[PDB]
């Protein structure tokens, strides 16, 4: 009973710890799914901003070429370049989070694997301990 | 989805005082604009358009008034910002960027939908995106309740809306337990009526002595009588003057927003009866009705934008369900041998036939393609029939003894909300096994697919019968149903059976017994829960006969109809009777008292649209005091993904029709968000900083303009009758606890704040589940109501506690109260952090010296007795000088009830509570008025009689408390997951014993917990 209760109280402590990591990891996974959802909506907005920019620049680049105002065309190009710098910086942020989500979502499956092998074993140890059931030594042997 | 944090940006709690914001202009240009974190959108758009002139194509931009901002929020929402008064830090943007667009849609309509999405904690647009017809049907069809409730509010304008906004807070009984009557001077109470004479806040009082059962107009008329008597009016002119004027004034409580708007006796109003208990003279404010009616804004309720069959009984076939395959399961093939799907057809918790399991398959290949044949005839399927299934892993590595373990589970209603038998293929995303669930099936868990589609997905297939199968109409069931053994032996047994608690086993004979005598059960209506469990729900014949018996069943008391709403009684007709009992007997007072349980049991309804949610919505929409806590209790559990859609869809409807109170809630919700975010910082990033650095940071932050506007001028969520004005910032502090609680103090903006309290003190705590303390304080309040009705003046103190979200909530501060330890810290130390036993009485002797001494010791010993019994019955252990407080007036009360019902000792298997009450001696000294031989006094004997008398009183009402806990099962509270957790109350109340064996049992436990 001392041997079986100590075996019981350890796996009890490990299943609890693993369940903490499991649920904690689960909340984190949801947030990464959220931020990827938010990144997708943000990327969608920036890509529209690029498409609309090409429409308006179209006739002005044509105008500023003929009017010899090459210096203004560099303004539009410089800002358009500044846009694409921001978009690439953001796609990289989403990509790193997508990669990060893959590691945690795989680790997550790994926690649930370890518990689901400990979960049935933990019940049996209660059975063996309970077979041993049928005062200082009783509270002592129960890990105290 | 909802927000992960309360931070001003994703992953950042505090925006920098200045932050660069990407501005995407409509001409295609992008402009980086440095903005103040507290800057409004009005300012930011203005500064952008100044900067935009420096950029190409700037002459293409219209005026800044023709554009509005759109961005991505932390909830992944593409939100347009019409209300440009909002500060930058409070938009809760994902990334600091704003796109400039031309506004599309209705301004007022979009601003509302953002306020609602904010209040719910979930973007409204998501409900617009759910393809589920039951959801779209709920959203539309529930508006009937909203409009109907709104018309009932505008029926008797303006008094009807004054009743809605400021409902009378009255006891359920006008009767005074006579020990309260004798606290009056022969049933008369002295009241001070105040009137403010413009403009200097000139406060004139008229003190009156009048009967306790005087109605407000009689109190008013007496005030007018006192005022007008000195003006030599004729006797008849005075009569005419009183009669005319009395109807045009109203009374308000000094210092808070509670009005005496209804014909209740004055003592029935909760403020007055409390004044009798505490012996304080009520201070009331007399006010002209027009002055109040002008303060009432017009509630604009606007209709939102979205506003061949075969009978089940003709199917000559048994029920069969096809288990096709699961996507995946997380098992290590090396340790788990095979897997299978375990199924069962349930009505509530009771199985309707033998559980059926699939064949075993390899772990890596979860596909069964197996038709499971069940032991139930399809016409015999009850309406609340549910498939309860789970994927179970089996490993036989311990010998010939196999290990069976649940991996993931899911329950489904076999009939949808349209009374249709489920048909065809269906995919069910499973739920994880609860922590500690060892059962192979989980029928008490929520039914329906997991909204998280990234979980193991089990594919099912239901039978097809060449036509849509519908549950028969009620007329057919009744008609089909229509097609002196009662001696005292049976009459005495029927009464004994009904008195047994809900957790007592009902044997198979007794099930047969009640069913045979189902008609005499009508003659004893309270037996209905017991009889309902005795029906063969797997037999349409018995169910039909039961339906007919229910259709004419006598209405039962509210406290007994609530049991028929928990997870045990899923049948809609049973619940329909229960709701109708509530419409008939549940006072708005008692509804407020049971509002938590009535929100919890919503989780066990089969469908979104049901009689209970409609009754609760109507009540919430016609009484704002009910509607307030209806909101928060629904709100505080939106974090729970098991119900967030149901509560989300409901909170949408309440917010859309509650009127001007939504605005007050937005102030409260946002005020809490600042507190959560601030505490997050203090708990996370600044966790290692000293008290001084955090206090500096605290004073630094609340002083910021966004913080000042958010945390000032709103209604206390603990009690909206308290107005929270300006912060008394010098009194705000972070408390020493490691959870970083926030002691907050506001000014009371009431003109009579000095007569009630000019300071409102609230403890904000982020990091602890308060649902336990909520429930305990609720239970403590009910025990006191029982003790008072039986004449036991046991002064409890169920102070305010409200969980507002995931482990975050508020606590009402009790002024002039101190923990036993804080009182003990007077003359030096004794031992390893211990203190002197006589110091408590010595302190109390100084506070209440002279004639008040006997009243204080009496108030102490009465208050001590109630908590002693209450903490024993509820199993709240670990009571010591740190969680027992005493007021200067002498009232004792307990605090911090984080864990009850002996769940800390459940892991040990040793059910024996013998912790000595550490403060036995200290409290004995007070009860014994300072005797050296404290246990020898007659006062101690009186103290023991109170506890014996109080203990049996609660034992007499054990069914109510067992039901209250039973209604809380779906909450996910750790100490309250199964009826077995609730069973601890059965032991402490000794329900298996007699009243004599129980009181002896109590006396024993007290002696085992005697001297500390
Ligand atoms: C003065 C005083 C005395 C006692 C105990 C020691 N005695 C009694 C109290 C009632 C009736 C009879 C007796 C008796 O022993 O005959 C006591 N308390 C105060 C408490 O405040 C709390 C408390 N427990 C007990 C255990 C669960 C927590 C609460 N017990
Ligand atoms: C109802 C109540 N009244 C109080 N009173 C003071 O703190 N007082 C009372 C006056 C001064 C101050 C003090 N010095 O002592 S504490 C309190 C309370 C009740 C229940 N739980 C709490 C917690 C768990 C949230 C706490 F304290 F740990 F955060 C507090």
């Amino acid at each position: 009973l001392h041997e079986y209760n100590t075996q019981f109280q350890e796996k009890s402590r490990e299943y609890d710890r693993l369940y903490e990591e499991y649920t904690r990891t689960s909340q984190e996974i949801q947030m990464k799914r959220t931020a990827i959802e938010a990144f997708n909506e943000t990327i969608k907005i920036f890509e529209e901003q690029c498409q609309t920019q090409e429409r308006y620049s179209k006739e002005y680049i044509e105008k500023f070429k003929r009017e010899g105002n090459e210096k203004e065309i560099q303004r539009i190009m410089h800002n358009y370049d500044k846009l694409k710098s921001r978009i690439s910086e953001i796609i990289d942020s989403r990509r790193r989070l997508e990669e990060d989500l893959k590691k945690q979502a795989a680790e997550y499956r790994e926690i649930d694997k370890r518990m689901n092998s400990i979960k049935p074993d933990l019940i049996q140890l209660r059975k063996t301990r309970d077979q041993y059931l049928m005062q200082k030594k009783l509270n002592e042997w129960l890990g105290n | 989805p909802p927000r992960p944090s309360s931070g001003e940006l994703w992953g950042i709690h505090l925006m920098p005082p200045r932050i660069l914001v990407e501005c995407l202009l409509p001409n295609g240009m992008i402009v980086t604009l440095e903005c103040l974190r507290e800057a409004t959108l009005i300012t930011i758009k203005h500064e952008l358009f100044k900067e935009a002139r420096k950029y190409p194509l700037h002459q293409l931009l219209q005026d800044e008034s023709s554009y509005i901002f759109v961005s991505v929020t932390q909830e992944a929402e593409r939100e347009e910002f019409f209300d440009e008064t909002r500060r930058l830090c409070d938009l809760r943007l994902f990334q600091p960027f704003l796109k400039v667009i031309e506004p599309v849609g209705n301004r007022e309509e979009k601003i509302l939908n953002r306020e609602i999405g904010f209040a719910i904690g979930m973007p409204v647009c998501e409900f617009d995106m759910v393809k589920d017809p039951e959801v779209q049907d709920f959203r539309r069809n529930i508006l009937n309740v909203c409009k109907e409730a709104v018309d009932l509010r505008d029926l008797n304008s303006p008094h009807s809306r004054a009743m809605y906004v400021y409902p009378p807070n009255v006891e359920s009984s006008p009767e005074l337990p006579k020990h309260i009557y004798n606290k009056l001077d022969k049933g008369q109470i002295i009241v001070v009526i105040w009137v403010i004479v413009s403009p200097n806040n000139d406060k004139q009082k008229y003190t009156l002595k009048i009967n306790h059962d005087c109605v407000p107009e009689q109190v008013i008329a007496e005030a007018i009588r006192k005022k007008t008597r000195s003006m030599l009016l004729s006797s008849e002119q005075l009569k005419l003057c009183v009669l005319e004027y009395q109807g045009k004034y109203i009374l308000k409580v000094c210092g808070c927003d509670e009005y005496f708007l209804e014909k209740y006796p004055l003592s029935q109003y909760k403020y007055i009866r409390s004044c009798i208990m505490l012996g304080r003279m009520p201070n009331l404010m007399l006010m002209a009705k027009e002055s109040l009616y002008s303060q009432l804004p017009m509630d604009c309720f606007t209709m939102p934008s979205y506003s061949s069959t075969k009978s089940l009984w003709v199917i000559n076939s048994a029920l069969r369900i096809k288990i096709l395959c699961a996507t995946y399961v997380n098992v290590n093939i090396r340790d788990i041998d095979k897997i299978y799907v375990r199924t069962g057809i349930y009505h509530g918790g009771e199985p309707l036939c033998d559980n059926v399991n699939t064949q075993r398959v390899p772990c890596s290949n979860p596909r069964w393609n197996e038709w499971l044949n069940y032991d139930i005839y399809i016409p015999d399927l009850p309406r609340a029939a549910r498939l309860c299934l789970s994927i179970c892993s089996v490993k036989g590595r311990k010998g010939a003894k196999e290990e069976h373990c649940p991996l993931a589970w899911g329950n489904i209603n076999l009939f949808d909300y349209t009374d249709t038998l489920v048909s065809g293929k269906m995919a069910l995303n499973l739920w994880p096994v609860p922590h500690g669930l060892e059962d192979l099936l989980n029928p008490i868990g929520v039914t329906g697919s997991n909204p998280n589609k990234e979980t193991p997905c089990l594919e099912l297939e239901f039978d097809w019968f060449s036509s849509v199968v519908k549950f028969p109409d009620m007329s057919v069931i009744e008609e089909h149903a229509n097609w002196n053994e009662l001696r005292e032996n049976d009459k005495e047994q029927l009464k004994a059976i009904s008195t047994r608690d809900p957790l007592s086993e009902i044997t198979e004979q007794e099930k047969d017994f009640l069913w045979s005598h189902r008609h005499y059960c009508v003659t004893i209506p309270e037996i209905l829960p017991k009889l309902l469990l005795s029906v063969k729900w797997n037999s349409r014949d018995e169910v039909a006969q039961m339906y007919c018996l229910v259709k004419d069943w006598p209405p039962i008391k509210p406290e007994q109809a609530m049991e028929l709403l928990d997870c045990n009684y899923p049948d809609p007709m049973v619940r329909g009777f229960a709701v109708r009992c509530l419409e008939k007997y549940l006072t708005d007072d008692k509804l407020s008292q049971y509002l938590i349980q009535l929100v919890q049991v919503l989780k066990y309804e089969q469908y979104l649209d049901n009689l209970l949610v409609r009754f609760l919505l109507k009540k919430a929409l016609t009484n704002q005091r009910i509607g307030h806590f209806f909101f928060w209790h629904l709100k505080s559990e939106m974090h729970n993904k098991t119900v967030s859609q149901r509560f989300g869809l409901l909170l949408e409807s309440y917010c859309r029709a509650c009127g001007m109170y939504l605005k007050h809630l937005n102030r409260q919700v946002e005020a809490m968000e600042k507190l959560i975010n601030l505490t997050d910082i203090l708990k996370q990033e600044k966790k290692d900083e000293t008290q001084k650095v955090q206090m500096k940071f605290l004073v630094e932050q609340m002083r910021r303009p966004d913080f000042m506007d958010a945390l000032q001028g709103f209604l206390s969520p603990l009690n909206p009758a308290h107005q929270l004005g300006n912060l008394r910032l010098e009194e705000c502090r972070i408390m020493s606890s490691a959870k970083r609680p926030l002691w907050l103090n506001w000014e009371n903006p009431d003109i009579m704040s000095e007569l009630l309290f000019q300071n409102n003190e609230i403890i904000f705590k982020n990091g602890d589940d308060l649902r336990q303390d909520m429930l305990t304080l609720q239970i403590i309040r009910i025990m006191e109501n029982i003790w008072q009705n039986q004449g036991l003046d046991l002064r409890m103190l169920p102070y305010g506690c409200l969980s507002i979200g995931d482990c975050v909530g508020l606590i009402e501060v009790v002024r002039n109260s101190h923990t036993i330890m804080q009182i003990q810290c007077k003359g030096g130390l004794k031992g390893a952090l211990q203190f002197n036993s006589h110091t408590l009485h010595q302190w109390l002797k100084d506070k209440n010296k002279g004639e008040i001494y006997d009243a204080a010791i009496d108030l102490f010993t009465r208050s001590c007795a109630g908590y002693c019994v209450a903490t024993f019955i509820l199993g709240i252990g670990d009571r010591h000088n740190s969680n027992i407080m005493v007021k200067d007036d002498g009232q004792l009360f307990h605090i911090d009830f984080g864990h009850f019902l002996d769940h800390k000792k459940k892991k040990f298997g040793y059910k024996r509570e013998r912790v000595p009450f550490v403060l036995t001696q200290d409290f004995l000294i007070v009860i014994s008025k300072g005797a050296q031989e404290c246990t020898k006094t007659r006062e101690f004997e009186r103290f023991q009689e109170m506890c014996y008398k109080a203990y049996l009183a609660i034992r007499q009402h054990a069914n109510l408390f067992i039901n209250l806990f039973s209604m809380m099962l779906g909450s996910g509270m750790p100490e309250l997951q199964s009826f077995d957790d609730i069973a601890y109350i059965r032991k402490t109340l000794a329900l298996d014993k007699t009243e004599q064996e129980a009181l002896e049992y109590f006396m024993k436990q007290m002696n085992d917990a005697r001297h500390g």
